[PDB]
């Protein structure tokens, strides 16, 4: 809420996912994106 | 009851059974009461008659070889002397099991299977490299039940024990590739699946690090496919290598942008279907009526994807759908039910984030550098149409899909943004020059969308929100 | 041989052992009973008011049929 909720969405892809996913604020649900790796 | 497939009281005798247990009557009635070379002295004798009865002795054979492991291997030694046609028949046979009866095939017969093809493949048998790829399509995405994973790593170990042979084809390569990457998504959550997994990573690393340039023919499904394995070690490494060191994989890959600018062909995106799925698919999209369509969502679905495991599998689906199937004008124009609608049904059953944010990206994946010379109409035209078509019964699907088509463009890869605006830019002006939406304002600034979401599409795109 | 004539249907519901099929021309309950009610799932193709017996299974998924009229 809203840096909470994007906390959350990203802390379970990391725990059930080996997909490379960000972060964003979205109010649409989608909390969470798939991306290429950033180095 | 027979001993090639599994049978119900319910179920219809199989005529492929029936003929192959046939086939075993013969050879068993001219080999009984007889030695070890009477019997090869008879058998070639048959087969020499023509070649109605050659089929016959190398399917008894064969059957045999599925059904009595105590004889499978002096037939398979019997098959090889007295085969004509260097084991053709076999092999379709083989293919024709594979395809239409695997899974009614018997546990021992299976079990068997895998060991003939193993013994095909030592023996360098013509055609044993299509037996393989027809044997990976039997591996289903988003199972993890016990048969199923028994396969991948018997086959996994087929391949990894005959990689020499392996090597020796290109689309091979990158069939055992495509198929073992996707499958690395669904081996965890057990100490056996681990154990697959780690097989399966070490496989795909070595022939995309020994053969880079064969698996590059994928084109750009394989970056999806190496994104979804990403955070797996082996596979954060591989990503360095690809981003900052590409002419280490090989002096022809210049960079990432040199695979997402290709296309990537039907014959990958339909091997992650095993030939039920496409089946039901198929008929879902020929055959039933726009209104129809509630029953038969709910047989795909529990058969399908009724468990938590079964979540990888959309974004298959969805590729497939928007990839391969291109219904013809006659069904596009009739009460069929329209791809969209099959779209809009798989997203809605996510559930979990991450299968709902991986469905959005595979449906949107010919989009971020699509080419009018090169991409069709047909794989970027679903993803409109569900936003279309869902504004006035679920606006939410709707939003969530044009919020996502803005953030993924900065945000793919920040590198490429210019590109990825690039080939939203030009989906979009195709989309309006085929007529698929003759107007993109009415959806862009529709009075049912959140007023921020619309002010975010008319900063991205400000030449379709007037 | 149709259903709207009272064979082969497509099974549309499971019911204790009553299952509504339907053809091309549309639905009508069956009673079926034993080993034979458990094997029998929605979207079985099978070849055989209230409707009574073989049956087969010849098939699945892939059979158009209407749910109306329902004949029972």
């Amino acid at each position: 809420h809203i840096a909470a909720q994007q906390k959350a969405a990203l802390q379970h892809a990391h725990a059930h996912s080996s997909g490379y996913f960000i972060t964003q604020d979205s109010a649409f649900g989608n909390l969470i994106l798939p991306v290429l790796p950033r180095l | 009851g027979g001993r090639l497939l599994l049978s119900t009281s319910l179920d219809a005798k199989d005529e492929l059974e029936e003929r192959l247990e046939r086939c075993m009557s013969i050879v068993t009635s001219m080999t009984a009461g007889v030695s070890e070379r009477e019997a090869n002295d008879a058998l070639n004798a048959y087969v020499c008659k023509g070649l109605p009865q050659h089929e016959e002795i190398c399917l008894g054979l064969f059957t045999l070889i599925l059904t009595e492991p105590a004889q499978a291997q002096k037939c398979y030694r019997d098959l090889a002397l007295v085969s004509r046609d260097g084991m053709n028949i076999v092999l379709n046979k083989i293919n024709q099991i594979l395809m239409e009866k695997y899974l009614k095939l018997q546990d021992t017969c299976r079990t068997q299977l895998v060991w003939l093809v193993r013994e095909l493949v030592k023996s360098g048998v013509l055609g044993a490299d299509g037996v393989c790829m027809t044997f990976m399509k039997q591996i289903a995405g988003g199972d993890v039940t016990a048969k199923n994973i028994w396969l991948a790593e018997s086959v996994l170990d087929i391949l990894t024990e005959q990689r020499e042979w392996v090597l020796k084809s290109s689309i091979l390569i990158a069939m055992a590739v495509y198929t073992y990457l996707r499958l690395i998504v669904d081996h965890h959550g057990t100490a056996q699946l681990q154990a697959l997994r780690q097989k399966e990573v070490d496989f795909c690393i070595s022939l995309l690090r020994e053969r880079f340039m064969e698996c590059l023919m994928i084109g750009r499904d394989l970056v999806r496919l190496l994104q979804n394995v990403a955070r797996i070690p082996e596979f954060e490494l591989l990503w360095k290598d690809i981003i900052h060191n590409p002419q280490a994989l090989s002096p022809q890959f210049t960079g990432i942008l040199q695979l997402l600018q290709s296309r990537t062909s039907r014959k990958f995106l339909a091997c992650r279907l095993t030939p039920d799925m496409e089946t039901k698919l198929l008929f879902m999209t020929s055959r039933v009526r726009f209104g129809q369509q509630k029953r038969y969502q709910d047989w795909f679905q529990r058969q399908y994807l009724s468990t938590p495991d079964s979540q990888s599998l959309r974004c298959d689906l969805i590729r497939y759908i928007c990839g391969v199937v291109h219904p013809s004008n006659e069904v596009l124009s009739s009460d069929i039910l329209p791809r969209w609608a099959i779209i809009g049904w798989l997203l809605t059953t996510c559930t979990s984030n991450v299968a709902a944010s991986n469905a959005k990206l595979a449906l949107f994946y010919d989009w971020l550098f699509f080419s009018p010379d090169k991409d069709s109409i047909m794989n970027i035209e679903p993803a409109i149409l569900v936003m279309h078509h869902s504004m006035k019964p679920h606006p939410a699907i709707t939003a969530t899909l044009l919020d996502f088509m803005c953030r993924i463009i900065p945000n793919f890869y920040p590198p490429l943004e210019g590109h990825v605006r690039q080939g939203v830019f030009s989906s979009l002006n195709h989309i309006v020059e085929k007529r698929v939406l003759a107007h993109l304002a009415p959806l862009f600034d529709n009075p049912k969308l959140d007023k921020e979401l619309r002010a975010m599409l008319r900063e991205k795109f400000p030449e379709f929100c007037s | 041989t149709f259903v709207k004539d009272i064979l082969i249907f497509i099974v549309l519901e499971t019911g204790v052992r009553t299952c509504k099929v339907a053809d091309k021309t549309g639905s009508i309950n069956i009673s079926v009973w034993d080993d034979v009610g458990n094997l029998i799932q929605p979207g079985d193709i099978i070849r055989l008011l209230t409707l009574y017996t073989d049956l087969q299974k010849i098939g699945e998924f892939c059979m158009v049929y209407s749910e109306v009229p329902n004949f029972s």
